[PDB]
């Protein structure tokens, strides 16, 4: 039916770097932005709420404001790519993309943060 | 499912802000 995939399921990133984590979803021909819903969450923090073709930033957790955003132009390729700039120690944890595009599915990604 | 996710995203927004 509708499956969401992740290239890797664990990312180890250095403190202060930028990271891009990816979720893939099925896209048949062009893209129905009306149909597309994306949610990124980690731990109990609201990262990204994208639904019915529109962004919502007021719901975003304050620690990610202006630091985290969803990379749109890959979506037409079936890629929900969350980029976080200037990774902090507190960005370590378990993330989860949730995609609705007709069907719905989600995957989990673990992030590990170093320090040097 | 997107309903449930928007239910939870809105619930936390109430808590945070
Ligand atoms: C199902 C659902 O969406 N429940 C819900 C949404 C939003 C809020 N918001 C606040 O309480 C501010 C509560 C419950």
């Amino acid at each position: 039916a509708f499956t969401v995939t992740v290239p890797k399921d664990l990312y180890v990133v250095e403190y202060g770097s930028n990271m891009t984590i990816e979720c893939k979803f099925p896209v048949e021909k062009q893209l129905d932005l009306a149909a597309l819903i994306v949610y990124w969450e980690m731990e109990d923090k609201n990262i990204i709420q994208f639904v019915h073709g529109e962004e919502d930033l007021k719901v975003q957790h304050s620690s990610y404001r202006q630091r985290a955003r969803l990379l749109k132009d890959q979506l037409s390729l079936g890629n929900a790519a969350l980029q976080i700039t200037d990774v902090k120690l507190q960005d370590a944890g378990v993330y989860r993309c949730m995609i609705s595009y007709g069907g719905a599915d989600y995957k989990r990604i673990t992030v590990k943060v170093n320090a040097p | 499912d997107p309903a449930l996710w928007q239910c939870v995203f809105a619930a936390r927004y109430c808590y945070e802000e």
